[PDB]
């Protein structure tokens, strides 16, 4: 409820000078109070005040009376205001597991906004995962398994959520190098390097979880020997996202990523049947993974790109996750990753995502677990209504983007499924697909409501 | 309340004082005299006989009347109250405003300082004093901002002259209840009051030691107080009229006075027989500041209500005729606007000043026009006559001797006139319509980046100059925010405007949102020979055009003559001014229509 109001009413914060630091002096105070589950909130006030402000702060007994000092403000001062309020939180990264995930979901944002402090927050960063990464010629398991575990009254709970870390410093490490460069960040990315060409490498016995040895949901050595899966799932994940964009386009990356993602849906597999989360593909990312695997056609990347495209299962991962960020922006509008509270950004991804996945079910119904044709027409399924619910002005501007007003667009669209519809209905009856007749029957009601 | 925005018309350097001076210091280290002028402006000039032009810089930031100003800290410091309500502190050397103290509520008159204690006390028409230590108010910064003060009670009314000793353990104050009220500062407990004067003080002196008072007053006396025996021990009756001003030398034997009746004695005051008459000004005397250089004192500087201000030479004090007869040095005033009319376009202005010299303004450009000279001002208003009604869309007021411009939110908008009527060509052929009091505000705002759009700088249509001053204050007394209107682009003074900016004056400046119209109901009825309304700018010619058709261009021109009041119309005359300059009866407009 704090976030949610401190957000509402952020308006009246962009535009006042004596309300800016009414809320510095609160939460200045919240923080130095012993009280626990203060800190909790005067972090999260302390993000978005930070976040979307480049200049904040100014320019008692009955005795005193306040006085206007006419000094112009110095920018300088300002500067160590704002890197003082950021150290507090530097050393405000010894806490509980929440304010932890807030804060590495907020630095993204906090770097962009705020250009001067780039240099202070990479050295808190790279200065806090090298508690964990353990950087030798070779030891098989580079990142410490149990170092973000903790252990006290018998009451498991992780205190470092290491996938979303190296989550953070990926993205801050990509916004650097490609866009705002116009050796610390020389030396992060050969760090990430050797993360990865040892993760791959890893036994998985070298991480103790070789075989299913408990991953119980009731025992004390089970439920922290499921928690210590998680990690290392969001950590490949990341991996696969950073793995894609360190090199424009070779095969020995690719051989990379598969390998990994290899090694994550092994684990998947171990767990899944025994007993999800969401997962930590950025939203772009995954755009920007469907467009080029599925529609682009350009010769050069066709060599390293075949490696990728032979594995069956990977091409029902992405489609999976693209349905999943559908899903979660369908239930709340936001999305989980960046740009999750940006609208514009999600309908412009989420123009893309239609616009290739159309292209998939459309352009190749050859002879049609699930095959991947019925994952897009339920991804299509579901985009559909999310743009009619959410995105209700800007219909015409999505018709548009498809590739004369909005209601011959509809039409031919609603030809589109027509014809297909017909196609798998005519045929005799023997097990008919059944399931892909009804939710085409259920997009054709979606779009005849326009 | 309710927030006012004005701006001043005027040129970037007013290098002489354009109204009288209230009161002087002079800093015997660098031969500056500083002058307060009630123009707003304070000065410092130099009083070297060398330089032809003694003026060396302006300090701008006071509102309204400078009414005390008194040099601390070795000359450094140099501190102000003025009947804006505030007390401000300025770096004397480089002239800029460092802090304003906004404690008071009502016009400070009088200003007092304690050189041996580095000491400073106000206090005004508000009936309170404040004393305040000066290094505590040097020391203040952006953070550090926090003061805390020390106050005498005792006071029953409005406050008009105030003195303290040298020493600084014995200050007393001059007021309309004409008894003097006496403290000691140190321990702010009240002392014994002595009664017996007549009438209001508004000169007021101690020697080093507080042992001794000379006040001033409007009964025409001069009395000398033991503060030690509690009483008067001389009256001196040398004037006519009220005394205002009083100086004494470093032996405090020699009172030298002056006041209403322009004349300025020196008297002893062992031996009153023996008196000198030193000059008669041209103007009421307010204040006077001698030199001290040497003991018998060179001369004497004099402030009136006049723009001059003239220094006289003091030959000495061994020898109806006055010792000296033309000022040794005379620093030149400017003239003061002391009349003003609006023209029927509500856009020009017509002013008279001091000089008898007559000037034509523009209020939309905010500049002079023309200098007409010393014709007949009456016969001028009268010659440049136009018959048109535009509403009252702001006021003026010529308190500070320039022009000064206020507009209100209850009338800003009321004011919608034609392209074509206006000096503003139609560059497209065609003329809409434009309100000028939003067109103003756009222009006042120009430089305020919040107003940019996605580039437009302005409204297009023209430009104020750059260096106009711009204030927002609340109605009746306490100024808000000032600034010049090119500095708008700052960080500091986008942020201050940004919490001051009214919100009515931000709906037309950032929005671009169209003010309310207004419409005007009449009659129309065949005794020239249907209950209507339409704008108020409408011409004769669309409701010749009307009643043409309802009655079935050019020819309705030709056919269709209309009335009102039995008077033939001007065709091209608007509906407003009719009513406003023919209607002489109460009720509705009422318009008689005819067929020709």
């Amino acid at each position: 409820t704090v976030q949610r109001l401190l957000k509402a009413v952020q308006p009246l914060l962009k535009v006042s000078m004596s309300m800016r630091d009414c809320l510095i002096l609160v939460l200045r105070k919240a923080m130095f109070a012993n009280q626990l589950d203060a800190r909790k909130s005067a972090v999260a006030g302390f993000l978005l005040l930070l976040k979307n402000f480049k200049v904040l702060g100014s320019l008692l007994s009955v005795s005193q009376v306040h006085v206007d000092v006419h000094s112009h403000y110095n920018s300088v001062a300002n500067e160590t205001f704002c890197l003082e309020i950021m150290d507090s939180l530097r050393r405000c990264l010894s806490q509980q597991a929440d304010v932890r995930l807030m804060l590495y979901e907020g630095f993204y944002d906090v770097l962009r906004r705020n250009s001067q402090l780039a240099n202070s927050v990479m050295q808190t960063l790279l200065s806090q995962l090298k508690q964990f990464y353990e950087p030798k010629p070779d030891l098989l398991p580079p990142l410490k398994l149990e170092a973000c575990i903790l252990t006290q009254g018998d009451k498991i709970s992780l205190q470092e959520p290491l996938d979303y870390l190296l989550c953070c410093i990926q993205h801050c490490l990509a916004w650097y190098k490609n866009t705002v460069i116009p050796a610390f960040y020389e030396d992060l990315d050969d760090i990430l390097e050797s993360i990865t060409n040892r993760m791959i490498k890893s036994e998985l016995e070298d991480f103790e979880l070789d075989k299913s040895a408990d991953f119980s949901q009731s025992t004390s050595i089970g439920i922290k020997n499921n928690i210590c899966a998680f990690l290392v799932m969001g950590v490949c994940e990341v991996l696969i996202e950073y793995n894609f964009s360190i090199s424009s386009f070779s095969k020995n990356r690719f051989e990379d990523i598969l390998s990994l993602f290899m090694c994550y849906k092994k684990l998947s597999d171990i767990l899944n049947e025994k007993a999800t989360s969401d997962s930590l593909l950025s939203m772009k990312f995954v755009s920007s993974l469907l467009t080029a695997l599925f529609r682009d056609s350009i010769q050069s990347h066709q060599e390293s790109l075949s490696v990728l495209r032979s594995s069956n299962e990977f091409m029902r991962y992405a489609v999976n996750v693209a349905l999943q960020k559908v899903q979660q922006l369908k239930e709340t509008g936001h999305v989980s990753g960046p740009d999750g509270q940006n609208p514009e950004k999600i309908f412009q991804n989420l123009c893309d995502i239609t616009r290739v996945l159309l292209w998939r079910y459309t352009s190749i119904p050859t002879s049609v677990g699930k095959s991947i044709s019925l994952l897009c027409l339920e991804g299509l399924q579901k985009i559909f209504s999310a743009v009619q619910q959410f995105y209700q002005p800007k219909i015409q501007q999505f018709l548009r983007a498809l590739d004369v007003s909005v209601t011959q667009r509809t039409a031919f669209q609603i030809r589109q499924f027509q014809r297909s519809l017909l196609n798998l209905l005519s045929s005799q009856e023997e097990d008919f697909n059944s399931k892909e007749a009804l939710l085409l029957v259920t997009v054709l009601t979606s779009l005849s409501k326009l | 309340r309710k927030v006012q925005v004005s701006y001043v018309i005027r040129d970037e350097v007013e290098k002489y004082n354009r109204n009288g001076v209230n009161a002087l210091q002079l800093d015997p280290a660098l031969n500056r005299l500083f002058t307060a002028g009630r123009d707003s402006i304070i000065r410092i000039w130099s009083v070297n006989q060398h330089k032809q032009d003694p003026y060396i810089a302006s300090m701008e930031h006071h509102t309204d009347w400078v009414n005390d100003i008194v040099l601390c800290c070795n000359g450094k410091t140099l501190i102000s109250a003025s009947s804006d309500t505030t007390v401000k502190v300025w770096n004397a050397h480089k002239g800029f405003c460092m802090s304003t103290l906004r404690t008071h509520k009502d016009y400070v008159k009088a200003l007092a300082y304690a050189k041996d204690k580095e000491l400073v006390a106000s206090a005004g028409l508000d009936r309170q004093i404040f004393l305040w230590d000066v290094n505590t108010l040097t020391a203040l910064t952006a953070s550090n901002n926090t003061v805390t003060t020390s106050s005498l009670s005792g006071n029953k009314d409005s406050i008009y002259s105030l003195a303290m000793n040298q020493l600084g353990t014995i200050i007393v104050s001059g007021s309309t209840e004409k008894v003097l009220r006496v403290w000691d500062p140190r321990t702010c407990a009240k002392l014994m009051k002595l009664k017996g004067h007549t009438d209001n003080v508004k000169a007021l002196l101690l020697n080093r030691d507080g042992t001794q008072c000379l006040s001033g007053s409007s009964d025409g006396t001069i009395r000398l107080w033991s503060l030690g025996q509690q009483r008067c021990i001389a009256t001196y009756r040398v004037h006519d009229e009220g005394v205002w001003a009083l100086q004494v030398n470093d032996a405090f034997t020699h009172v030298y006075s002056g006041g209403r009746d322009r004349k300025i004695y020196c008297t002893d005051l062992r031996n009153p027989d023996i008196r000198v008459l030193i000059c008669e000004e041209k103007a009421p005397v307010l204040k006077m500041e001698l030199d001290r250089s040497a003991d018998p004192p060179p001369a004497i500087w004099v402030a009136t209500t006049k723009s001059t201000v003239n220094k006289w030479t003091l030959k000495g004090i061994h020898n109806i005729t006055p010792l000296c007869t033309q000022p040794d040095q005379v620093i030149k005033g400017g003239a003061s606007i002391i009349q003003c009319h609006i023209l029927n376009d509500k856009r020009h202005i017509l002013t008279k000043d001091t000089n008898n010299n007559v000037a034509y303004w523009d209020v939309l450009k905010a500049c002079k026009v023309e200098d007409l000279g010393k014709v007949d001002f009456e016969d001028e208003i009268k010659k440049r006559f136009k018959m048109v009604y535009v509403p009252n869309w702001f006021s003026v007021d010529l308190k500070t001797g320039m022009l000064t411009i206020t507009l209100d939110e209850s009338d800003c908008f009321a004011a919608w006139v034609s392209a074509k009527d206006a000096g503003f060509s139609s560059p497209d052929g065609s003329d809409p319509k434009l309100n000028l009091g939003g067109l103003l505000l756009q222009a006042l705002l120009e430089y305020w980046p919040r107003t940019h759009v996605n580039v437009q700088k302005g409204n297009g249509y023209f430009q104020v100059p750059p260096h106009t001053p711009v204030i927002f204050g609340e109605a009746g007394g306490r100024t808000l925010f000032r600034l010049l209107c090119r500095d708008s682009g700052g960080e500091t003074e986008s942020m201050l405007l940004n919490e001051t900016v009214p919100q009515w004056v931000i709906d037309i400046t950032v929005d671009k949102n169209m003010p309310k119209f207004n419409k005007i109901p009449f009659y129309l009825q065949p005794h020239a020979s249907d209950r209507l309304s339409a704008s108020d700018m409408l011409q004769v010619r669309k409701v010749m055009e009307h009643v043409y058709e309802k009655i079935i261009a050019v020819l309705a021109e030709e056919k269709i003559e209309l009335l009102c009041q039995d008077q033939v119309l001007d065709p091209n005359m608007d509906l407003r001014t009719v009513k406003h300059f023919i209607w002489k009866s109460g009720g509705d407009l009422t318009l008689h229509y005819r067929q020709k």
